RNA sequence: GGUGAAAUUCUUGGAUUUAUUGAAGACUAACUACUGCGAAAGCAUUUGCCAAGGACGUUUUCAUUAAUCAAGAACGAAAGUUAGGGGAUCGAAGAUGAUCAGAUACCGUCGUAGUCUUAACCAUAAACUAUGCCGACUAGGGAUCGGGUGGUGUUUUUUUAAUGACCCACUCGGCACCUUACGAGAAAUCAAAGUCUUUGGGUUCUGGGGGGAGUAUGGUCGCAAGGCUGAAACUUAAAGGAAUUG
């Protein structure tokens, strides 16, 4: 882990989660 | 009051044409509407008579300019280039 | 009408018999009524002056350029277009110009063009926003609108048309060696897909 | 460095603004200096120069438009031309500029 | 009393271009490279094949007329390493010991007044 | 398959008369063929040659010169000046840390329309009795020095023709007069022109060339 | 911890200087951080200087000296023996030899 | 060509290499420093123009107008976004040749977005001096940048007789640096991180074990990317700093 790639994995996950949220909106 | 937040003059289009198109035309439509400087009398009388024509309400001088500005950036740099080049030509 | 660039109704005193002949220029940026357009090879290098391309120095911005002397204007006549004078050749009496399509054309040094970019620049950078403005744009030019796609037409009406699925079917890039009625699509396409890469 | 010399006059000296008052003073002979903005029409500036030649007065050409002339004089409108009837303690009368 | 050519020698890694031309700089006389002499894919940059390239250059600049040569050493330059490779000194020694007289040695490596981006990325090469 | 050296005649180059020994070097193109003779394609060459050879003395080991050939007579090529340049080794040796170098350049046309862009170099000088380590200039000494050199070079050139221009560049009087005008302003170590490049060549006017060659 | 008083470089009062590239690995290193060596290297090595002296044409010739300013990322600088890892107490030394 | 060793690639139609150039775009090498400027991010070609600025000089002027700063605002590297131009090099992605057991990686070749610019966004960086800002004092030194003062000092056409650079000695300001720590600190270290258990100069922000987690959610700002704000459930007895021995 780095302070860069835990962050990037979290951001990929966050984009997927906001996509699913908007899809369910 | 603040009748509208950020559509501005493009609020007449309502909800149509897409917000990006409306933003792209808003910056041109404010320009082709705002009264401009007059290089011949120094008054805010200049208005776009037609696409490329900028009449002064007073002193009845009209300038051929940009379709959405009294003088576009390429026109400004051409006038600068001509001035500079005639400056070397003359001296 | 049917032209973005405004015209300058210039009047010239007729040199040979007493009258005023009214000529129609394509206006450049910065020309105004009550301005003395100076046309001729001895004229000064100002905006609006008509200068034979020998007189102008290299790197100048000229417009409404003659292809050959006497043609009365051919190049860069649409709104906001210009031609850059890049070369002078007194040995061959020819001037090399960078030209709006990116071409580098050699034209005679006797050819002349008005100095400065053509007025009405930036016209196409505002979208028409609707078929109303598009229609009124083409109503002053010619009958070329609306423009039906060839796919939607029937096989009689177009090479593309037909099929149980709306599709071109064959390669769209038509050869330049094709004949009238075949040149429907991409003509002599040296390359296809997105430019710049 | 003309604006401060003008500011001395606008406070202490005597002056008139505008083409009509300028020519009125020029034909009366009272005016000693007239400043003409560049923005002013060439016909006006040329006839004012001709009047000045007839009256043997000196003409200063402003390095700016009539807006600059108006602000420099201190009046928030546009002044094409300014006439200096009786300057104050300003040295512009004995100054070429 | 001796005719002057120009060696225009280009010694970088992976090559030794021993390219003799006339003094006017347009007409070449035996452009020879170390890649022409060795069949092992890294002897051309070796000091040996630089000596072979300059050796055959000397051999066929003799009996042709050229006697003295202005050697113009040059590194890869450009945006590249811009240091003369191992073929340089060996090729110069070869020209010197092959009787071919040498005059006006100088380094004509092309130095940028500022270059474009160098190949390799920001982190550069990683070995 | 057959050596193309068998069809060469080993022509010769001839320097302008304003130098030392005219013999500069040989050259070669080909035999004389009906399609392509030896005189047709020969013209247009640039001979790049050390000024040490053109001057017969060692003091000009750097300061190389470019001579451009114009015509041919018999086995002789008549060359004309094109432009000079300091050797890279001399340039690098001149530039060292702990001093500011001044580089100037002015582009003017001579008496004859040989427009040329003369350059000039100069270095800030640590005079004796100085204990400071670097002796940098003040960015106003740079401005003043390149102003005075810009006017000095435009005095030396555009006031004469290429013949006298070369015949005065080689003796290095221009740089000494630069020192004359500069020593009051700032101490500088070795002012050098360091470069000149012709840009445009007008009508070929062979009369002057024949005068300079013979 | 802070292994060096001046972190790795000489940047006191700049914030940003300029990147440069290593002559070996083309690594983008700030020019003040890079290990600069001024390669004052002649053309012909001393085992061939006399060889070229006899093979030459000029009775006295200058033997030109090539100059080249080498910028090194420290990753290859200490890999190529140019500079070396010193002791903690000897790190304070800044002598050229 | 290129490499640890090659290959993919270009090549008898002439590759690579040479000379004349021409064109385009980008960068401003060397000079270039324990140097300068800037609020920071940043800023290295010339000149011109426009304003701006600090330091110094000042027996100038005003007279407390000041310091810090929630809210709010300007600027804010790179990458990224938007439309237009240009588009050379490099080069995410990609395609590929290698190596490996595998290698959609490191290495090689090409190559899109980008890299540049115009006009708009974003508003984050190990945005670092990881040291808030303002003020005083406490220890010495030697350099250096900018300004100023003095020398019957050196030095330049004329050998004090038309004047800068330098040298010496100061002084203000700046980037810093070297020694010692009297002092401080957990120590590394520090001339401020000192004047703090002999604890109170003024003032803003932040932290309260580690994870979860800068996450969920809500809100707001953004075209989006995302930014700012920001938990808890549960879980754990260590995480961590600096030095010592191995």
């Amino acid at each position: 882990m780095r302070a860069k790639w835990r962050k990037k994995r979290t951001r990929r996950l966050k984009r997927k989660r906001r996509k699913v949220r908007a899809r369910s909106k | 009051a603040k009748r509208t937040k950020k559509v501005g003059i493009t609020g007449k289009y309502g909800v149509r044409y897409g917000s990006s198109l409306r933003r792209q035309v808003k910056k041109l439509e404010i320009q082709q509407h705002a009264r401009y400087d007059c290089s011949f009398c120094g008054k805010k009388t200049v208005k776009r008579g037609a696409a490329g024509i900028w009449t002064c309400s007073c002193c009845k001088k009209t300038v051929a300019g940009g379709a959405y500005t009294v003088s576009t950036a390429a026109a400004a740099t051409v006038r600068s280039t001509i001035r500079r080049l005639r400056e070397m030509v003359e001296a | 009408s049917g032209r973005g660039a405004p015209l300058a109704k210039v009047v010239f005193r007729d040199p040979y018999k007493y009258r005023l002949r009214e000529e129609i220029f394509i206006a450049n940026e910065g020309v105004h009524t009550g301005q003395f357009i100076y046309a001729g090879k001895k004229a000064s290098l100002n905006v609006g002056n008509v200068l034979p391309l020998g007189s102008v120095p290299e790197g100048t911005i000229v417009s409404n350029v003659e292809e050959k002397p006497g043609d009365r204007g051919a190049l860069a006549r649409a709104s906001g277009n210009y031609v850059i004078i890049i070369g002078h050749n007194p040995d061959e009496n020819k001037t090399r110009v960078r030209l709006p399509s990116g071409a580098k054309k050699v034209i005679s040094s006797d050819a002349r063009g008005v100095i400065g970019v053509i007025a009405g620049g930036g016209r196409v950078d505002k979208p028409l926003l609707k078929a109303g403005r598009a229609f009124h744009k083409y109503r002053l030019k010619r009958n070329s609108w609306p423009k039906t796609r060839g796919v939607a037409m029937n096989p009689v009406d177009h090479p593309h048309g037909g099929g149980n699925h709306q599709h071109i079917g064959k390669a769209s890039t038509i050869s330049r060696g094709a004949v009238s009625g075949q040149k429907a699509g991409l003509i002599a396409a040296r390359r296809t897909g997105l430019l710049r890469g | 460095s003309i604006n401060q010399k003008l500011a001395l006059v606008i406070k202490s000296g005597k002056y008139t603004l505008g083409y009509k008052s300028t020519v009125k003073s020029l034909r009366q002979g009272k005016s000693k200096l007239i400043i003409i903005a560049a923005n002013t029409p060439v016909l006006r500036k040329s006839e004012l120069e001709y009047y000045a030649m007839l009256s043997k007065t000196k003409v200063y050409y402003f390095q700016g438009g009539n807006n600059e002339l108006g602000t420099a004089v201190g009046k928030l409108f546009r002044v094409g031309v300014v006439s200096i009837l009786e300057a104050g303690d300003s040295d512009i009368l004995t100054t070429l500029a | 009393s001796q005719v002057f050519g120009v060696a225009r020698i280009y010694a970088s890694f992976n090559d030794t271009f021993v390219h003799v031309t006339d003094l006017s700089g347009k007409e070449t006389i035996a452009r020879v490279t170390g890649g022409m002499k060795v069949k092992a894919d890294r002897d051309e940059s070796s000091p040996y094949a630089a000596m072979l390239a300059a050796q055959d250059v000397a051999a066929k600049c003799k009996e042709v007329g050229i006697t003295a040569v202005h050697v113009k050493i040059r590194a890869t330059g450009g945006t590249r390493t811009k240091t003369p490779g191992p073929g340089g000194q060996a090729a110069l020694r070869a020209l010197a010991r092959s009787g071919l007289r040498i005059g006006r040695i100088e380094d004509v490596t092309p130095v940028p007044s500022d270059s474009t981006r160098k190949k390799g990325g920001r982190r550069g090469r990683r070995l | 398959v057959v050596d193309p050296f068998t069809r060469k005649e080993w022509f010769d180059i001839k320097a302008p008369s304003t130098f030392e020994n005219r013999n500069v070097g040989k050259t070669l193109v080909n035999k004389s063929t009906g399609l392509k003779s030896a005189s047709d394609a020969l013209k247009g060459r640039v001979v790049e040659v050390c000024l040490a050879d053109l001057q017969g003395s060692e003091d000009h080991s750097f300061r190389k010169i470019k001579l451009r050939v114009d015509e041919v007579q018999g086995k002789n090529l008549l060359t004309n000046f094109h432009g000079m340049d300091f050797t890279t080794d001399k340039l690098r040796s001149m530039v060292r840390k702990w001093q500011t170098l001044i580089e100037a350049n002015v582009t003017v046309k001579t008496s004859d329309d040989y427009v040329l862009r003369i350059f000039a170099i100069a270095f800030t000088r640590k005079q004796a009795n100085q204990v400071k380590r670097h002796s940098y200039a003040q960015s106003s000494h740079i401005r003043a020095i390149r102003k005075v050199i810009s006017e000095i070079l435009t005095k030396e050139v555009q006031g004469s023709t290429l013949a006298q221009l070369t015949s005065k560049l080689i003796p290095e009087v221009i740089n000494k007069e630069i020192e004359n005008a500069t020593k009051d302003i700032f101490p500088l170590q070795n002012i050098h022109v360091r470069k000149v490049k012709l840009l445009k060549q007008p009508k070929f006017d062979v009369g002057a060339l024949m005068a300079l060659h013979g | 911890p802070k292994k060096r008083a001046s972190n790795g470089r000489n940047k006191k009062g700049r914030g940003h200087v300029k990147p440069v590239r290593c002559v070996n690995c083309s690594k983008s290193i700030p020019k003040d951080k890079a290990i600069k060596r001024m390669a004052i290297r002649n053309i012909v090595e001393a085992a061939a200087v006399r060889d070229l002296s006899e093979a030459s044409v000029y009775p006295e010739y200058a033997l030109p000296k090539t100059y080249n300013k080498l910028h090194y990322c420290v990753s290859c600088a200490i890999h190529a023996r140019i500079v070396r890892v010193r002791s903690r107490e000897d790190r304070k030394n800044r002598a050229p030899p």
